């Protein structure tokens, strides 16, 4: 409600939605980005070296 | 390459126009305004003539263009848009020297502004827009400065006089002024100089003090580019 | 004798070569930070850098070995770059001394005419005048053969040598001094005029005094460095010169003093302020 | 709206002089290049001149080099062409064309109405092999040009253009780099090619598609059109 | 009346999540990432240097085709560059010289800018008249702007230093929704690859997820000390990185509400001004106040390169969609395209 | 001391 202590109630009310979300194991999320990099490593000519011939900016 | 040779020609016609705009933009000088609600920033400009907080007034003196960046309505926090003003030539600061209660927080603004990491080259032009009120207040004797500032037991006029008037008023003026200057002379290393002044609400020759002190700000950096200092 | 002269020339060559390079290195690195102030200092380093490389190394060869054996076209080439740089290293010192006065007397009204595009016109003018005065020195020195020795002494006749020696003295030492000494008198007068200082801690006691001391240093090398060298040629012509051991030591000392104007300019002008330190 | 209106035609004796002029309006006539193009009676199209923005670089046709002059007046918003010692082969219809050159622009957008001039009594050559084709609505028709040299550049572009000269009208852009389609025409039109041989492609024809098909190169400034290709029901 | 009673219950609620977060915390990626070959030293040098700006650079944005880009400065000029041939396609003069943000529409027809004037402007690039002109005016914010971002071609998302972030409609010009729940000035914003959710960085040591359609703060993440300067999405849609004034970067996750890595060094003391990944979630380019950028490693938390070609504070940096080039702006008034 | 080259460089031709 919009009262003199609405901000105190607003923080209380909004917080319980955040605490009411499903939580996943960190270990599963820890290895999620580890496997992602291997899946898109090739398409990045800054991690792997790029030839001077096939480089619009270098040549 | 017939079309490519014509694209590279307009890119050089754009370059010619951009460089022209830089010649007309460096003619002017940039200034700020900081102060309180009752300090009197607005009345200083007027004598020398939505949510758009930047008032951006302009004035002329001695054939040199001046732009003053009066920024208002800056929410509550100031330390996020100051870094966008670190290229000005001077900062203009106004203080209420009349209201004794609103003086310890006048020094609070000066101390923190004098020590910004983004304002460690710009020299402040200190102002004191309230001068007639002090003379009338001490004569009436409504209140004594000793309660607010208990330092009159160790202060006296150091052989200075300004026109003549009551020496009681002059010794009161100096204590407030040297209170501000004593803050300044603790961190400057030749790149900071305060230029304190006493002004009233009737005083009109404010623009000369901005103009004359802008020579020293620029003269002292010509002596540094030349390795003279 | 044969031990003192090569070492003294070598030491002065080392100091001059090192000093002018640091000024160029600091100015050149990064780029896009060159203004009218830095453009004139850049020209000063280049002109003085060349002088040490094309004057010191072989002028000692006159006093060490018999004659000029190495080189035949060099006896005409080096004697053109000896006086080309010497006429441009002394003309820029009269341009710094005049630029330094416009930026001090008028710090606000002298920003229109001190643009970098207007400083390159003066840099080009300085080098243009150097070729004019140093040009007639291509025919001044010529290789010859005296007592079956390959040497390049002055070749012009005695009547044609007095005019050239005086003209170099007037147009490279006497004239720049009357411009570098008059301007520094006006800057020191304006800086110390009877006007109430802004402050006492640094307004007049510290800032206004170091500028007075540092200007007087610069005005004292130019008057003394190139004076004795021209003070020996005058004695040869209009006086008597015994060509003995008594006056021989003064000839070598005369050359040594002249090099000081180029081994110290990179120091006093640049390697003093904290902006370059 | 954008509109180029031009005048200055009439009858000229064989050896006189004449001057034409465009009138640009509705667009910023300070960032566009300009051109002229002829059309001989019942013939193709040919160049007269060129001028860029700021009057920087000018090119001329070798047939009239040293005899024509093209001048510009940006504040006046008017293009000029001066002719001296007119011959008997200069009787044609002249057009006014605009062109802007930056990354991704479409040159040769707008064409003028045209004026008629009459006189009293090493290069890339492109030929349109086919002259006339009878067409029926609803079918697909392919139209081709032949090139003397490959138009593909080291950039990757291919300077080929197409135009529609309907009866009593002026040419308009459809395709300006053999692939890209100019804005304002239906998607039924298309273009394709590779290096030497080029062709168009229309899916479904309608009534208002009868005209002559022209093709362009934009490699070497002595630029040349192609022959006529008439489509009739 | 209710101020004292509600405060006591609020503190208990925070502790319950903190205990739940601690209980749900299993391990750390520092130990897990010890069986991967190191990237090694990474060296890049400028391929182009874009000259023409005459003031400090605030922000830049790449293009969809990885050839065009836009930049803004204190000069009050907005410039579109051809990063291949170093040609200038357009030069747009701004209305107010104080701007802090730029954007480039995914279709390529529009750009955007905003700043101290509390307005995000929209410009039409491909017009019939042959000039670039402003088409839509977006006002209704009480504080300075810090980030403008197009959604598809008609919805823009704005975050300003007035504690609120708003979603707009370009055609109508009114705020369809408004997002609130912050405490201080908001500095950074980043849209998800699927353009469904976005995050926001405030001067509160807190960053919050959002839902564009509804307007509900889904999650809230804390852990920093000073203000938050930059934010950007990991190119997967499940993480994001925040750069603060503590000279520290740190990586969040959307299924844990907890930090994973913290990229810091004892020698590095200067603050961070920009953060962005590059096409693989393997390189994290950070722009610090100590006159140069820095190439981090989002999986091993070690330095791998420095973009030390700048002679002033770096304020912006971005990476192409193709992963080819990396631009970088600073206060030199120069733009350097590395590779 | 004084050599043939040293005197020729200063006094000139003929007498050195």
């Amino acid at each position: 409600n919009t009262a003199s202590i609405a901000q105190a109630r607003k923080l209380v009310e909004q917080l319980k939605m955040e605490a009411n979300i499903d939580r996943i194991k960190v270990s599963k999320a820890a290895a999620d980005l580890m496997a992602y990099c291997e899946a898109h490593a090739k398409e990045d000519p800054l991690l792997t070296p790029v030839p001077a011939s096939e480089n619009p900016f270098r040549e | 390459s017939a079309e490519d040779k014509a694209a590279a020609e307009r890119s050089k016609m754009i370059d010619k126009n951009l460089r022209e705009d830089g010649e007309k933009a460096r003619r002017t000088l940039r200034l700020l305004l900081l102060g309180a609600d009752n300090s009197g920033k607005s009345t200083i400009v007027k004598q020398m003539r939505g949510t758009s907080g930047i008032f951006e007034t302009k004035f002329q003196v001695d054939k040199v263009n001046f732009h003053m960046f009066d920024v208002g309505g800056q929410r509550d926090e100031r330390r996020k848009w100051i870094q966008c003003f670190n290229d000005v030539t001077a900062i203009i600061f106004v203080v209420d020297s009349s209201d004794y209660n609103r003086l310890q927080e006048a020094l609070n603004d000066f101390k923190s502004i004098w020590n910004n990491r983004w304002l460690r080259t710009i020299s402040v032009i200190l102002f004191l827009n309230k001068q007639d009120l002090l003379a009338e207040k001490v004569l009436a004797g409504k209140s004594k400065i000793e309660d607010y500032f208990p330092e009159f037991a160790r202060y006296t006029t150091p052989e200075d006089a300004t026109p003549g008037e009551d020496p009681r008023v002059t010794r009161a003026k100096y204590f407030i002024r040297k209170e501000f200057v004593d803050i300044s002379t603790a961190s400057g290393d030749g790149r900071h100089i305060c230029y304190p002044h006493f002004t009233c609400a009737v005083d009109t020759e404010n623009a000369r003090r901005i103009f004359n002190d802008c020579k020293d700000i620029i003269l002292q950096m010509n002596l540094r580019e030349y390795n003279l200092v | 004798e044969a031990v003192i002269v090569p070492l003294l020339f070598a030491l002065i060559f080392l100091v001059g070569t090192v000093g002018n390079t640091l000024v160029l290195a600091v100015l050149l690195r990064g780029g896009q930070a060159v203004s009218t102030t830095n453009l004139f200092i850049l020209n000063l380093g280049v002109a003085d850098l060349c002088f040490i490389l094309c004057c010191v190394p072989f002028q000692a060869t006159i006093y060490t070995l018999d004659g000029w054996v190495f080189g035949s076209l060099l006896c005409k080439a080096v004697h053109f770059l000896i006086f080309l740089t010497m006429h441009a290293s002394s003309f820029t010192l009269a341009a710094v001394s005049l630029d330094r006065y416009l930026a001090i007397r008028y710090p606000l009204h002298s920003r229109e005419l001190r643009t970098p595009r207007n400083a390159l016109a003066a840099i080009g003018l300085i080098w243009g005048l150097s070729l004019l005065f140093s040009g007639p020195y291509l025919s001044y020195y010529r290789q010859s053969q005296l007592a079956n020795l390959t040497v390049c002494h002055p070749a012009w006749s005695a009547p044609r040598r007095r005019a050239m020696d005086i003209c170099t003295f007037v147009f490279s030492y006497l004239l720049p001094v009357l411009v570098l000494g008059l301007t520094y008198a006006r800057t020191l007068r304006y800086l110390w005029r009877a006007v109430d200082p802004v402050a006492a801690g640094s307004g007049a006691r510290r800032a206004k005094r170091k500028v007075t001391r540092m200007i007087l240093i610069v005005a004292a090398l130019f008057c003394l460095c190139w004076m004795p060298h021209h003070a020996l040629i005058l004695c040869v012509w209009f006086g008597q010169f015994p060509l003995t051991r008594a006056t021989y030591a003064l000839r070598i000392l005369s050359h040594l003093v002249s090099y000081a104007n180029s081994c110290v300019n990179p120091i006093v002008y640049a390697l003093v302020s904290k902006h370059f330190r | 709206d954008v509109q180029l209106v031009e005048s200055g035609g009439g009858l000229v004796q064989p050896g006189g002089s004449r001057k034409l002029s465009c009138s640009a309006s509705g667009f910023a006539f300070s960032s566009f290049g300009m051109h002229w193009v002829r059309q001989a009676p019942e013939k193709g199209l040919e160049w007269v001149a060129y001028i860029s923005s700021g009057s920087g670089t000018i090119y001329y046709a070798d047939t009239v080099k040293g005899r024509f002059t093209i001048s510009r007046d940006d504040p006046k918003n008017t293009l000029f062409l001066q002719m001296t010692s007119l011959r008997s082969e200069d009787t044609a219809m002249y057009y006014c064309v605009r062109s802007i050159y930056y990354y991704g622009s479409s040159p040769f957008d707008f064409w003028g109405q045209g004026t008629t001039l009459t006189v009293s009594s090493s290069d890339i050559v492109m030929t349109q092999a086919t002259s006339s084709v009878p067409v029926t609505p609803g079918e697909s028709v392919s139209i081709s040009c032949r090139s003397s040299k490959s138009l593909l550049h080291s950039n990757g572009n291919t300077y080929l253009y197409w135009f529609l000269q309907r009866p009593g009208q002026s040419p308009q852009l459809l395709i300006y780099r053999m692939s890209n389609l100019a804005s304002g025409v239906p998607d039924r039109f298309s273009g394709s090619g590779s290096g030497t041989a080029f062709t168009l492609t229309i899916s479904r024809l309608e009534a208002e598609d009868v005209g002559v098909y022209y093709c362009m190169q934009h490699l070497e400034y002595p630029l040349t059109f192609g022959a006529g290709t008439k489509l009739e029901l | 009346s209710e101020l004292d009673q509600l405060r006591q219950e609020a503190e208990q609620l925070k502790n319950q999540i903190r205990d739940a977060r601690k209980a749900c915390a299993d391990a750390t990626l520092s130990q897990i990432t010890n069986n991967i070959d190191p990237v090694g030293r990474i060296q890049m040098r400028t391929r182009r240097t874009l000259r023409g700006h005459l003031a400090k650079i605030y922000a830049m944005h790449w293009g969809t085709d990885s050839r065009l880009l836009v930049s803004a400065s204190q000069d009050g000029k907005l410039i579109i560059w051809d990063s291949y041939t170093t040609n200038k396609v357009h030069a747009i003069p701004l209305r107010s010289s104080w701007v802090m943000t730029c954007a480039y529409a995914p279709s390529g027809n529009y750009v955007a800018c905003g700043g101290l004037d509390n307005i995000c402007s929209i410009y039409n690039l491909k017009t019939r008249e042959g000039n670039v002109r402003v088409s839509r005016e977006l006002a209704g914010h009480t504080g300075y702007l810090s980030c403008c971002r197009f959604l598809d071609d008609n919805q823009i998302v704005t975050s300003s230093g007035d504690t609120t972030c708003a979603l707009w409609d370009i055609e109508t010009g009114q705020q369809t929704t408004t997002f609130t729940g912050h405490t201080g000035d908001v500095m950074s914003l980043s849209l998800a690859p699927d353009t469904r959710l976005f995050v926001s960085g405030a001067c509160d040591a807190s960053a919050k997820l959002w839902d564009v359609r509804e307007g509900m703060c889904r999650q809230t993440f804390t852990g920093h000390e000073s203000d938050i300067n930059a934010i950007c999405f990991f190119p997967n849609g499940n993480a994001f990185a925040t750069g603060s004034d503590d000279a520290t970067c740190r990586l969040f996750d959307l299924r844990a509400d907890q930090e994973l890595m913290t990229y810091s060094h004892d020698n590095i003391i200067c603050g961070i001004t920009s953060v962005s990944f590059s096409k693989s979630g393997r390189l994290l380019l950070a722009g610090y106040d100590d006159f140069n950028c820095n190439v981090w490693d989002a999986l091993k938390a070690d330095r791998a390169g420095v973009l030390a070609g700048h002679d002033n504070r770096v304020s912006c940096l971005g990476v192409t969609d193709d992963g080819m080039a990396v631009a970088t702006g600073s206060w030199d008034s120069f733009l350097k395209i590395w590779n | 001391g004084w050599t043939l080259n040293s005197a020729g460089y200063l006094l000139g031709p003929h007498a050195v």
